[PDB]
């Protein structure tokens, strides 16, 4: 025939290049063309054709072609007789020589035909292999199709599954057969709720300005906004490039807030006004979040923490407010005095735990203070009435893993319709309380009670901003942004399937993972 | 598993090191080199074999000349299990019984007969036999509730070798290694994973154990259980949720032959020149 | 007021060196520059930092290149960006740029095109970067069955292997027939997946091939003669076939065929040749629709079958997709820009092709507007037109036809496009045009780029130079300047074409001044140019024998190979009897450039709606300290 | 006579072999394997012909000798559990 050679070069300097095909013809004056079928049925008499070509321009050939004997076939050629004809092939022409044979046994068999011309030094032979498929028909019975899923149909985490032997009652005599066992993982990716569009938050970019309190109220809407856009990654639709303008505002407000930092490392409306326990603790909450956005001085951040612990803290772990902020609207759901010990202690406690990973080297009395406040909240969590306090406190205990038993049961049942922690009056106090609860759920990793809660906040379209919305803004976006990280795409995919055959000594163990799922994993067995 | 040796080390309140080894001769016990330290004295190292209740007194622990577990602290690599092999010369000669027998080592006249090869077989030919260019079927002994049990694994020496080696990046500390080949030297055999099958993972207590190849009714040690990527063992059970990159590395004996052949010269194991 | 600008590709690539052009207009003396690249969001530093100083000796241009990680910090959906920043002493100019996860290109080669159950598939993976060069990378490889279900997956690495991954897959005796698929992709780019198909089927190689070439590569509806088809059949070793042939026709409209039982013929094959004709009567009679113009758009297909007189072999051939068009030609404005400059000349890149898609050699073309203004199509199938435009802001409409003689106007092709005006900063009517002599460019030659300006003498004396940038394969090949003295409306650029420009390259030029009321204005323009698409280097494979005669089964023959130095050459020989059953998925150099070109970050053939549009459309992001920045790019692939 | 393997394939056994005076080829049988099966490629001893490309578990192969030659060893070998062909190498 004609071989087509194809070259492909690969130079580290030049590059890649595939050359043009180069053809090489390979012919012979006299040759045999033994064309056989792909496969032939056993015991069925067939005919193969041997075409003897003669491309000698001007000379006839007196050839003598012969078919070699083969026990696997049945021809007029025996071990002691030679089935050979003698023919004359005209110039520039060909001749076909018929051969009748009968496959006696299955499998790949060999056929060989030789020929030689008289009065010349010319001859040729061909040896090819033809398949011998047993008489019958290719069938395939589906033995069974089980579903693998321990837990749902399992027991103690394991699942046994017997598989009855194939029928094969009508099988063709003296023929093989293989059983094809097959596994495959089935994902199973679900859940996750839609995040609030950044387009709806083109007003949270406020320039911080004012006194020690008015500055924080203007710095909050910007910090929690960039924080929510960094997680949900919606800077594309929001505008992009404008983020740079939002950072300079956070740094600008950051520096201004330091101008209201008294030597006692605390904060207040003015440098002359008495230090406020709440405002100081709140500054820790915001600063501990903006550590990933801008540069926060540890001396200041930990300074406010140490002031809360050593100075403003009883042995009971209770935190007390000495000089309440003039702006009673930025304290959120703390304006109501019903249960101030459980509300404030928790509020400050959270600010400490959110700065624990930062002030774990400079403040030695932190792990001690955190334990103290925790002991107090765990003693009066069963006496709380307002759904608000129940949430803000529950989230404080959740960060410790100390929210179990009765305390956990109350935190869950407090929510009306299992989707919100609301209290008679105001919107600020309902959205804020629910946000705290959501953070508590994401902390407990209970992604079964979360969906209804998250969906409720979304189906309430609160885009922060406004008067006294300082707490409802920083908390609702802190919770929804946290939900966008703790949200799985799929469920666990780790199957340890092992099949044991009686004809085999060892088990066949496989492991299916999420990534390697939908993978055809087959084990063949020639035995039924 | 008569060749199975159980090594223990006592340290001042620090705890107890639990490793394993194999009886290679009447005096020596081949094990890992990280099970011991230069500080550990002979009196604080007890070896037990054949399941005997008593503990044998050792004479000396021979570390490999090239063993330096801290020779990578500059590059930012805490652990460096290269040439992680060591021999333990006992103070008393072992009486081979129904519970105490040696295990065959690569490149020895005794092993050649086990593989039923011509006496004129060179060392190189034995390696092509035991460790061919494919997924070699092997096994190792693990401790299952105070009971020894075998675990069949596949040595990824074929094309899967690359997939197995690079997974070392997931190991603790190696997370910031520039070139992964810098921590996985040619002295390592790789096993475990999910392809072509789900192999069992070695445990801390199995560390130092023999990596055996069962062929023709004979057991041949070809490696020493050095280190694993993921610690699935946690004296309570086996982390039923093993990752796909949970690989296990060993020391290829064909790489430390010079050291073995030398130290065991007077053991009548008949190592091959080559 | 000094102005500092910056230019980088629309999309930055990982694990590569992206070029970065620095300028300063005008200022004096030295001016230190510290380029710093961060991630996004956040100022998480640092990815890559470089330094350079703009000296008046270089006309204030710098060549700084950086290499972006190469970091596991870049891991689903959405897109990732980096904050490209550049400080010019004090004035800091920053711009966010999109980041592509693509590592490079993967090419898969299989020895055969079709395999029988039981054989082994020998394939190789080529690992090249975004410049078609060898590189050590980790590649994932899957093998999907006909029904699209992975049956085997591995994780290899071309490391220390010279960008070549020899591989193989064993086909089970009891396998599923159909089109199997070999999918692959870099580990750092699971989304960008490369694939190649191979057919698994029970068969036997034929002894001869069969070809069916119609007299024309199409069919004219009102052609009474009909459709004449040639039947050439010769053995694989060249000799001519003696036998009979069964040829039939049919019509295909959509993913649905309609056979024509009436068009069955049995022509003899003497001297390895035959001839069959499809009478127009049977064609129209094939359908039933009285109209013959309703067949326009449809296609015909031929089904031949040669049979030797020995009855030993039988081959089946086919020629489908025969366009039944009214005009033997077509016109495409796909290469012509979609924006014009009021008053200035507007050039057209006419693309005349055949009914099948092949370029048309020498085809007169002109515009409905002006006569005599013609140009014979070149070999590449591209013509060069240029019509005059009015200063009006009215959308431009052009209609080019074919003045091909020997053919009535009713049998000619026609197409109409629409160009839009180029918006000006402050309506100052300041434009820029880049005319280029359209000829088949070849590596080693020289191209003359023309810079045509348009503005009043009120500020023409401020234009002392242009700034041209060479785009190629999605990177900056080169960036320079073009001097100009007051009074020169047209300057020339001595551009040297090398092997780098292959296959195609874009040229963007912009000038900046303080004309009008008083406000930094920017004007630019782009022009795409194709080069003689071929191998960057060279690789030939000729016979070593001294010609002589033909080889003999079982003989030694020399094989001469002429390639580049230090290059690795992977070979493979295939029986032509194989391509008789399947000639698809064959790896060709043309197919390689095809992938490279069909990945450019540029979309528009040239020009835009404004200054910030020419850049984005070409594949560049212009940003300065004066405020003029280019549009934001979020999508990876071009619009639509 | 010397042997060489295609790409992606590893060569085990004698690369070069010489026809000796004892009518036998020197060295060991050349085998080009890809190590992709439960059992390795049994190979094709010089002078024989192997029928069976699948090297899975439970799979088998058969060997046949040229005309005029007698087959020594096993004519059929089955891949047994534990990666090891049954019988012995043909000749
Ligand atoms: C199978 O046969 C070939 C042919 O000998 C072997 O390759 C050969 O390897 C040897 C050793 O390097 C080379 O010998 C060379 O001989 C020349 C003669 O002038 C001398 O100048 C060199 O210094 C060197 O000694 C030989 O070039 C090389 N043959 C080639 C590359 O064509 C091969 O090793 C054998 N395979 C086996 C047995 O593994
Ligand atoms: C066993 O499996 C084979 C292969 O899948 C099945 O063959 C089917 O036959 C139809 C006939 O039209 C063909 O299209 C395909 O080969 C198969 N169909 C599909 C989509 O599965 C066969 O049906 C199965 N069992 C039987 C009845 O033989
Ligand atoms: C890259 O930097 C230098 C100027 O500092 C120049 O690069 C040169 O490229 C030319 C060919 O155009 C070569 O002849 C030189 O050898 C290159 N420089 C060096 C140091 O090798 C040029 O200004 C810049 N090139 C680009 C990408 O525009
Ligand atoms: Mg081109």
């Amino acid at each position: 025939t004609t071989w087509e050679i194809l070259a492909v070069s690969m130079s580290d300097k030049k590059g890649i290049c595939v050359a043009d095909p180069f053809e090489v013809t390979v012919m012979q004056d006299f040759f045999i063309d033994l064309r056989l079928p792909y496969s032939v049925v056993r015991n069925e008499q067939v005919e193969i054709r041997a075409v003897l070509y003669n491309y000698r321009q001007n000379q006839e050939l007196k050839v003598r072609v012969e078919l070699l004997h083969n026990p696997a076939f049945c021809s007029l050629a025996t071990t002691k007789r030679r089935h050979q004809q003698t023919v004359t092939i005209p110039p520039k022409s060909s001749l076909s020589v018929p051969y009748v044979i009968v496959p006696l046994k299955t499998g790949l068999q060999e056929v060989e035909v030789k020929a030689a011309v008289y009065h010349h030094f010319i001859s040729d032979g061909v040896r090819k292999s033809l398949k011998v498929v047993p008489e019958g028909i290719r069938m395939n019975k589906t033995v069974a199709v089980r579903t693998l899923d321990p837990e749902r149909l399992g027991r103690e985490g394991v699942q046994k599954e017997d598989i009855p032997p194939a029928d094969l009652s009508d099988q063709v005599p003296d023929t093989e057969s293989e059983t094809r066992i097959l596994l495959q993982g089935t994902p199973v990716a679900q859940m996750t709720e839609d995040a609030v569009d950044a387009e709806r938050l083109k007003h949270l970019i406020v320039t911080p300005s004012g006194c020690g309190e008015e500055n924080m109220i203007g710095m909050t809407p910007t910090v929690i906004a960039v924080h929510y856009l960094d997680e949900t990654e919606q800077w594309e639709k929001f505008g992009l490039e404008k983020r740079q303008g939002a950072l300079e505002l956070i740094k600008k407000g950051y520096t201004q807030q330091l101008a209201f930092r008294q030597p006692s490392s605390a904060f207040a409306a003015f440098v002359k006004r008495a230090p406020s326990t709440w405002l100081t603790a709140y500054v820790v909450k915001v600063f501990s979040l903006a550590v990933n956005l801008i540069a926060i001085d540890s001396q200041v951040l930990c300074g406010a923490v140490k002031w809360l612990i050593l100075e403003k803290q009883k042995p009971d772990g209770v935190f007390q407010e000495d000089a309440p902020v003039i702006h009673q609207e930025m304290i959120g759901g703390l304006r109501n005095n019903n249960e101030k010990d459980m509300a404030l202690t928790a509020f400050v406690l959270i600010s400490l735990q959110e700065a624990k990973d930062i002030c774990e080297e400079q403040v030695n009395s932190l792990p001690g203070s955190i334990t103290k406040a925790g002991d107090f909240l765990e003693a009066n969590y069963m006496n709380l009435q307002r759904s608000y306090t129940v949430a803000i406190a529950g989230y404080a205990l959740a960060q410790m893993g100390r929210l179990k038993g009765p305390l956990l049961n109350k935190f869950l049942t407090t929510a009306k319709d299992k989707n919100r922690w609301e209290d008679p009056g105001k919107q600020l106090y309902n959205v804020e309380a629910t946000s705290y609860a959501l953070l508590a759920l994401l902390q407990l990793k209970d992604f079964d009670f979360v969906p209804p809660v998250v969906r409720w906040l979304n189906e309430q379209r609160y885009y922060g901003g406004g008067y006294g919305s300082t707490q409802a803004t920083f908390m609702v976006f802190q919770a929804l942004a946290q939900y966008q990280k703790d949200a799985p795409d799929h469920q666990e995919l780790n199957l340890d399937v092992s099949l044991q055959l009686p004809s085999r000594s060892s088990k066949i163990t496989h492991r299916i993972h999420w990534e390697s799922a939908s993978l055809l994993r087959s084990e063949e067995t020639k035995e039924n | 598993q008569p060749w199975q040796a159980k090594i223990s080390v006592i340290r001042p309140s620090k705890g107890h090191e639990s490793c394993m080894g194999a009886v290679v001769s009447e005096y020596f016990v081949l094990t890992a080199a990280h099970c011991f330290t230069v500080d550990d004295k002979e009196h604080s190292i007890k070896v037990s074999v054949g399941g005997e209740k008593r503990d044998l007194e050792i004479e000396v622990v021979l570390f490999h000349p090239n063993y330096n577990i801290n020779g990578k602290k500059e590059a930012g690599i805490p652990e460096f299990y290269d040439y992680d092999v060591a021999l333990i010369k006992l103070k008393n000669k072992l009486k081979y019984g129904q519970t105490i027998r040696p295990i065959c080592l690569p490149c020895t006249e005794g092993t050649t007969r086990a593989l039923r090869l011509p006496p004129t077989t060179t060392c190189q030919q034995q390696k092509e036999e035991l460790l061919p260019a494919q997924d070699i079927k092997a096994l190792f002994v693990s401790e299952e509730e105070k009971k020894l049990t075998r675990k069949e694994v596949y040595i990824k020496n074929g094309d899967k070798k690359g997939s197995c080696e690079r997974d070392a990046q997931y190991a603790p500390g190696y997370d910031k290694v520039k070139d992964i080949s810098e921590v996985v030297t040619p002295r390592f055999l790789c096993t475990g994973g999910v392809s072509p099958y789900a192999d069992p993972n070695t445990c801390r207590g199995d560390s130092g154990g023999p990596l055996i190849v069962h062929k023709r009714s004979r057991f041949i040690q070809v490696g020493v259980i050095s280190w694993g990527v993921v610690d699935v063992c946690k004296n309570q059970k086996r982390q039923k949720q093993v990752p796909a990159h949970a690989r296990d590395f060993h020391i290829n004996l064909f790489q430390v032959l010079p050291w073995l052949k030398e130290k065991l010269q007077d053991e009548d194991l008949g190592f091959l020149a080559a | 007021s000094p102005m500092y600008s910056i230019i980088t590709p629309n999309i930055l690539r990982l694990e590569s060196e992206e070029t970065m052009v620095l300028e300063a207009h005008d200022a004096q003396g030295d001016v230190p520059v510290t380029v710093t690249v961060h991630d996004f969001p956040g100022k998480k530093l640092v990815l890559s930092s470089e330094k350079t100083v703009l000296t008046p000796a270089t006309n204030h241009m710098g060549n700084v290149t950086f290499t972006i990680p190469a970091n596991r910090e870049f891991k689903k959906g959405r897109n990732k960006f980096v904050t490209v920043q550049a400080t010019f002493g004090t004035q800091v100019v920053e711009k966010v740029v999109l980041v592509s996860l693509q590592s490079g290109y993967l090419f898969i080669q299989t020895d055969k095109t079709i395999y029988t159950p039981g054989s082994t598939v020998l394939y190789r993976i080529f690992t090249v970067n975004h410049k078609l060069l060898p590189v050590g990378r980790t590649v994932m490889v899957n093998i999907e069955n006909p029904e699209g279900i992975p049956v085997k997956q591995d994780s290899l690495s071309s490391q220390n292997q010279l960008g070549v991954l020899p591989l193989s897959w064993d086909i089970p005796e009891l396998v599923n027939m159909g089109q199997w698929k070999i999918r692959a992709y870099y580990e750092n780019s699971p989304q960008q997946v490369f694939s190649t198909e191979f057919e698994v089927k029970e068969y036997v190689l034929p002894s001869f091939e069969v070809i069916v070439e119609p007299t024309e590569k199409f069919y004219y509806i009102y052609n009474e003669k009909g459709l004449e088809v040639t039947i050439t059949a010769r053995f694989l070793y060249g000799k001519k076939v003696e036998g009979t042939a069964f040829v039939i026709f049919g019509i295909q409209d959509g993913e649905q065929r309609i056979s024509l039982p009436e068009s069955l013929k049995r022509i003899p094959i003497e001297d390895g040749s035959g001839e069959v004709v499809l009478s127009r009567k049977v064609l129209l009679d094939g359908v039933q629709n009285p109209r013959a113009e309703d067949l326009v758009g449809k296609s015909l297909y031929v089904s031949a079958t040669v049979i030797l007189h020995s009855g030993s072999d039988m081959v089946q051939a086919e020629r489908s997709g025969i366009p039944i068009v009214t005009s033997p030609y077509q016109i495409h404005f796909t290469k012509t820009p979609k924006y014009f400059k009021p008053g200035m000349p507007f050039d057209l890149m006419v693309f005349v092709t055949n009914p099948d898609g092949s370029p048309a050699y020498r085809v007169p073309v002109a515009v409905q507007g002006e006569d005599t203004v013609q140009s014979l199509t070149q070999g590449d199938g591209v013509a060069k037109l240029s019509i005059n435009t009015h200063p009006s802001q009215k959308p431009l409409s052009i209609t080019v036809r074919t003045k091909k003689q020997e053919l009535s106007e009713a049998e000619q092709a026609t197409r109409t496009m629409q160009a839009l005006p180029y918006s000006t900063v402050g309506n100052s009517n300041n434009y820029l045009h880049l005319s280029v002599l359209r000829t088949e460019l070849r590596p080693g030659e020289t191209l003359n780029v023309n810079f045509l300006l348009r503005m009043d003498r009120a500020h023409e004396a401020k234009i002392r130079y242009y700034t041209y940038l060479i785009m190629n394969k999605g990177r900056l090949l080169k960036a320079g300047r073009q001097v100009r003295e007051p009074g020169q409306d047209l300057v020339v650029l001595p551009l040297s074409i090398t092997t780098d420009f292959i296959p195609s390259f874009r040229l963007v030029a912009y000038y900046t001044l303080i004309g009008a009321s008083g406000q930094r204005e920017v004007v630019a323009d782009s022009v795409w140019v194709d080069v003689k698409d071929s191998c960057v280097g060279s690789l030939v494979v000729k016979s070593g024998q001294s010609e002589d005669r033909q080889p003999v089964p079982g003989q030694q023959m020399t094989l001469k190979i002429e390639g580049d130095h230090g290059a690795r050459v992977v070979l493979v020989a295939v029986d032509k009897g194989v391509f008789v059953l399947n000639k698809k998925n064959k790896l060709t150099q043309s197919k390689i450039w095809d992938v490279v070109e069909k990945a450019d970050i540029g979309c528009t053939p040239g020009s835009g709606k404004d200054y910030a549009g020419v850049f984005s459309d070409a594949g560049l992001t212009f940003t300065s300290s004066s405020g003029q920045q280019t549009a934001q790019r979020a999508e990876l692939q071009c619009p639509q | 006579i010397s042997f060489h393997c295609y790409d992606g394939y590893t060569l085990r056994g004698s690369a070069n072999r010489t026809c000796q005076v004892n009518g036998r080829w020197s060295g060991q049988t050349a085998i080009c394997d890809n190590g992709a099966g439960y059992c390795s490629n049994p190979g094709i001893p010089i002078g024989t012909r192997k029928v069976g490309s699948q090297y899975r578990l439970e799979d088998s192969v058969t060997y046949h000798c040229s005309r005029g030659l007698t087959l020594r060893g096993s004519q059929r070998r089955t891949c047994q559990e534990g990666g090891s062909w049954s019988g012995t190498e043909p000749s």
